[PDB]
């Protein structure tokens, strides 16, 4: 049962079938490979299949430490008691660090440029060499580890490489906390639904449950809109950076080479600050590049990023369209004109009903990318309210929380809301023209950028354990 | 769990004290809404040709993007008001709050 | 691993241990036995344990009908076309029908008298012969059946034995429904709560879940506060039947026998009219039958029935009070005060503080059981919300209720809201002067009793078939 | 689930149409609050020494009956206004709604 390389619906594959005039897989006796989700209680027909998440549900940079204790061990450096993560022996980004590679048994990157041999990274998730985007933002929060654990041995010589290791570590999932509902969240969700769903943090409360959703895995793939089809590098001057300024994605899935030998993350980073993301539109939904070429390189035939999402919704028995709508208390269209009006686009709830019949069945990330907007955000109502409620459980249900009283000293929580992704780029790679705050706004040189010199440095003196 | 605990654990184990799997890692997902297979408690809609979902066939994913999510990458529109960096924050945030195994 | 013959604590056994200074086992080192529920995933490190409902959640009379199709077919008289449900071939209550017996490899009802070698009945749910006014109960709806299905054959010759069971079937488990929501949970929950968890019936609702939650296994058990020590039996002229008319119900408990050869159910249906119940009171919670000799007949020592309950919340990893106080929307007291005023007792209040520590861990049972009760219920605030919100969704949950458009005509629906428990046992028992309605408020003899003949019968003209 | 119906099925399955074990029988029960165990998943409170309950010892089930739910049964209050049939039509009720299986 190699899903693989089989069209055989047999356990556990569950194939994407191919329609008539598909207009690029011509043979309808070919699909889209397919292996369902590990249920969390095999074999049991007493139970009503469900899913596991691998991951700790909470914000606390789990996929820069790890979620199990054997990885999260060995990713530390344990030939000192520096209290630092591990770096690449083999390579450097101008002399900075870079991660260092797994060993995986069939590696994909390694089939993406057979000449240059260069394997995927190792980080605390799986998937950090997806895309050399995902791997740069992996590698700064690295570096920033490390830049943190060294000034913290500065001012406590006495700390040992546990504690230096844990001080670092809390300073950096507390920075993506407050990176995620500062200034994230604000420009998904837009004005009103941020009122509505995240309201003022008052304090921890245990009766609050953090779990992630079944649904919220499905949902939150909202961002598969936003992708551009290339990759963009820019040099210091936030020119195109020669050779291979702008790279087809198709290429870059699993490129761990184009991270050591096409010049470090820099070039990657000034891409992502300078260049805006696709709008989300209802006609202009996701790019070819996902949606034909996901994975080209390196499986047998390229994947169609959407369709796995509603395949993956129907693996895990997520209900339809209405009955999240419902869930939300939005009123729940049962016919085409009623849908019209609520996509306000009656060609789009047109074609939705010829192709589900009725609106209690489209797939919930169909119809929750479907939705018009909410102004100021990048998502519609359903959407909205579904991340919105998720969100609020991790922050109200963490006792971790970084606003939770005893977390941090007051003085440090003070210090810790200065902090910015602006500034973490500036003190961890050779960029010195950053993006303005909010960065995820900020998208043109030179009217958004500014010098790192006048970003607030995160000031440590509260971590001074006297 | 142990009573007093200044980091957290690496597994997320103890977070909650009073159900301590809550947002650990390899537990299954919570539920918001009781899921709906096509025999009731396992098989995927689109499993069995010929079974109807709430009465309508069900719709091949494939088609549903060809006809809806396909769209000519010549017109697409970029975003004024955000930055690359807006798409990437979400999949590496993504990344720290859940990843679905599946077989080998 | 027999729990009952040991007190290893080993899976699957869970023995209670024993307090210093107990009133009865005096020996530390023995248990009262107890074997935790089935889980659902067994086996699962990656599961949360849960336990499963073997019944259906609804109210339809599956405690008559069966839950499971093997069973329901060897509950029908199968050897005509009649529609009946089989009745026992070797004993009759004064010509009237009695329950078939059951099988069983190691039956409980033999241990109870020896010399009478009666076991246990054979009904819809397994616990039937567990008392013998249960056993009465279910007696009388088997006669109730086997009436309505000649009185339909009457009406509709030509409809099968297949037409007749399922027609006959419907009227009884609407029949349920009716006393149950018209006259029974009224007098448990009081008017206010009843407005507030059950308001009027509009329409079935797909979205709302019918299953049985978990702590309402343990919160409905309330009701073995109303138990008295004696089972009672009444003459026709409802006086003391001689002799044993109050036996111990330490010597009821599995005892198929008396039904058989003491009397048959009439005089045991009149003892529960003509008797009140025990009134839960904070100082009078449960009597000693329950308490010191459950299933002392038939188990190596006399169980305790409210420390099973307190054990099988646990075994069911359930909440402490203050979390279901919270959930209920109830404030949660944190100290003896708090307690004291939340239970108008304070004496009580620190009772349980001794014992418990917190109001956090007092168990749902325990902590259900001893607030006041409502003005004209018989339960709490915390109890009024489990049962009230467990019947609300049992009820617009249902596609089949009694209510529901399309489920029965509304002429049947105009017969059906005639019935009344009272008729029932006019109709199928030889008693002909029975409780006034409300029958579960009406106790007192000859005051709150009328004859038979003043009570409308149900008027099956609706169900011919023209 | 057949598209018309005009009986309840023996189990209960096919009563939700869109999640046809609902309400059936031998399914797991459903949870309002998440489950709380000595370890977190499997574990009763009560079944290792010396493991707390939120900070205090676990009380024993037998000890709590002893000291609060014992009473001079003849001192037994009888309510006024609700007779035995009350409580009998509770327990028959019960049994319509619930039975969970022990290992025998
Ligand atoms: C059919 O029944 C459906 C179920 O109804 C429940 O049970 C029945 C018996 C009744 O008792 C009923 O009163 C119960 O609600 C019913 O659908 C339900 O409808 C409500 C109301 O719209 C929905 O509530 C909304 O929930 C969303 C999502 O958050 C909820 O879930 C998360 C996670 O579980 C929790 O953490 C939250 O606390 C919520 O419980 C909320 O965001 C939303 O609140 C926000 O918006 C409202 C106004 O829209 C504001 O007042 C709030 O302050 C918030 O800002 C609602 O609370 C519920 O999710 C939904 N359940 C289901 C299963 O779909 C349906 O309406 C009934 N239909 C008819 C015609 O009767
Ligand atoms: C700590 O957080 C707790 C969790 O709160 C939810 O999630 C967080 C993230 C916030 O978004 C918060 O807004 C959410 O509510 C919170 O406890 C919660 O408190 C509410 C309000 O008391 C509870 O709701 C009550 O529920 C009962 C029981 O019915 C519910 O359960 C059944 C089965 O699932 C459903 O079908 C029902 O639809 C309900 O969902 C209701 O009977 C009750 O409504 C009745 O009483 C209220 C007053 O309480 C009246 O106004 C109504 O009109 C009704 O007549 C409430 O709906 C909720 O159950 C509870 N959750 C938990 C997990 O305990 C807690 O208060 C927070 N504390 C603080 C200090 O922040
Ligand atoms: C570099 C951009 C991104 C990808 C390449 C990519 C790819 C995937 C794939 C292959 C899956 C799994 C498909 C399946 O179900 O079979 C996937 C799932 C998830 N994404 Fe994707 N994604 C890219 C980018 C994003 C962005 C910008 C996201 C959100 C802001 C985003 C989210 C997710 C999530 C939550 C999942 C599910 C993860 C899980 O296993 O639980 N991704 N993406
Ligand atoms: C004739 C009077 C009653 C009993 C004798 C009796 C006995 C029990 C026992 C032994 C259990 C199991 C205890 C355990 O957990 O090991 C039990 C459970 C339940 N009861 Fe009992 N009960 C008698 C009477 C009543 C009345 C009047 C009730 C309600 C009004 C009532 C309820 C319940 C319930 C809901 C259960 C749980 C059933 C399940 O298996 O899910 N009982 N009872
Ligand atoms: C560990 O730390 C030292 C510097 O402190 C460095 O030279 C060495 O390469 C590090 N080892 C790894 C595996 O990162
Ligand atoms: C593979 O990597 C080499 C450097 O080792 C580079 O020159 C070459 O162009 C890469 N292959 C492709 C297809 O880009
Ligand atoms: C079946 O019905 C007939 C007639 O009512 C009756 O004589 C017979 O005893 C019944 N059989 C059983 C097993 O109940
Ligand atoms: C046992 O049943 C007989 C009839 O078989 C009855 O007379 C006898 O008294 C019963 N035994 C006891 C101990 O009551
Ligand atoms: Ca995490
Ligand atoms: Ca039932
Ligand atoms: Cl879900
Ligand atoms: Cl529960």
């Amino acid at each position: 049962v190699n899903c693989e390389t089989s069209c055989v619906q047999q356990p556990p594959c569950f194939p994407l079938k191919i329609p008539p005039n598909d207009p690029r897989i011509k043979n309808q006796a070919d699909c889209i490979p397919f292996f369902r989700s590990c249920p969390a209680c095999p074999g049991s027909n007493i139970t009503i299949r469900n899913q596991i998440n691998a991951l700790t549900s909470f914000v606390d940079a789990s996929m820069v430490y790890g979620s199990e204790e054997p990885l999260a061990r060995n990713l530390r450096n344990m030939s000192n008691q520096l209290g630092l993560l591990a770096v690449n022996q083999r390579f450097q980004d101008n002399g900075r660090a870079l991660l260092p590679f797994d060993n995986l048994h069939d590696d994909p990157c390694l089939l993406t440029n057979r000449s240059a041999r260069i394997p995927c990274f190792l980080a605390g998730d799986t998937r950090s060499s997806e895309m050399p985007e995902l791997t740069s933002m992996h590698t700064l929060l690295l570096r920033e580890h490390n830049r943190l654990a060294t000034e913290l041995k500065s001012l406590n010589p006495r700390w040992d490489g546990e504690r230096l290791y844990q001080e670092a570590r809390k300073i950096v999932g507390a920075m993506v906390q407050i990176i995620t509902y500062r200034d994230y969240l604000p420009l998904v969700l837009g004005p009103t639904a941020m009122r509505k769903y995240l309201p003022t943090y008052r304090s921890y409360n245990d009766s609050v449950d953090p779990r992630i959703a079944n649904v919220f895995t499905n949902a939150f793939r909202y961002g598969h809109t936003l992708i551009q089809p290339f990759m963009f590098r820019l040099d210091n001057r936030y020119q195109p950076m020669e050779p291979n300024p702008r790279v087809p994605l198709s290429r870059v899935f699993f490129a761990s080479w184009r991270v050591v030998l096409e010049g470090g993350i820099d070039p990657i980073l000034r891409g992502l600050m300078a260049t805006p993301a696709k709008l989300n539109r209802q006609n202009q939904i996701a790019v070819d590049e996902i949606r034909e070429r996901l994975f080209e390189q390196v499986m047998r035939i390229g994947l169609d990023l959407p369709a796995l999402n509603m395949q993956r919704s129907r693996d895990h028995g997520l209900p339809g369209y209405n009955a999240w709508r419902r869930f939300c208390g939005l009123p729940q269209p049962e016919t085409v004109g009623q849908l019209g009006t609520v996509l306000r686009n009656l060609k789009l709830a047109r074609k939705l009903m010829e192709q589900y019949g009725t609106p209690n069945n489209i797939d919930i990330w169909m119809g929750g990318v479907s939705e018009p907007l909410k102004r100021k955000g990048r998502v519609g109502p359903l959407l909205a309210c579904i991340i919105g409620t998720q969100f609020r459980k991790l922050r109200d249900g963490d006792r971790f929380w970084w606003e939770n009283e005893g977390v941090f000293s007051m003085q440090q929580r003070q210090a810790l809301a200065q902090i910015s992704l602006p500034r973490i780029i500036c003190d961890n790679t050779g960029i010195t023209t950053v993006s303005k705050n909010n960065i995820f706004m900020s998208n043109s040189y030179p009217r958004d950028f500014v010098n790192c010199s006048t970003l607030p440095a995160l000031n440590l003196a509260s971590w001074r354990e006297a | 769990c142990p009573e007093q605990d200044k980091y957290r654990t690496i597994t997320g184990m103890c977070n909650n004290r009073r159900s301590p799997t809550l947002g650990a890692s390899n537990r299954a997902f919570v539920r918001w809404l009781p899921a709906e297979y096509e025999d009731g408690f396992s098989l995927p809609y689109g499993w069995t040709p010929g079974v109807k979902r709430n009465g309508f066939p069900v719709a091949l994913a494939r088609a549903v993007s060809n006809e809806i999510v396909r769209f000519p990458t010549d017109q697409l529109t970029p975003d004024q008001e955000r930055s690359l960096m807006f798409m990437q924050w979400g999949q590496l945030l993504d990344h720290d709050l859940d990843f679905t195994p599946e077989p080998a």
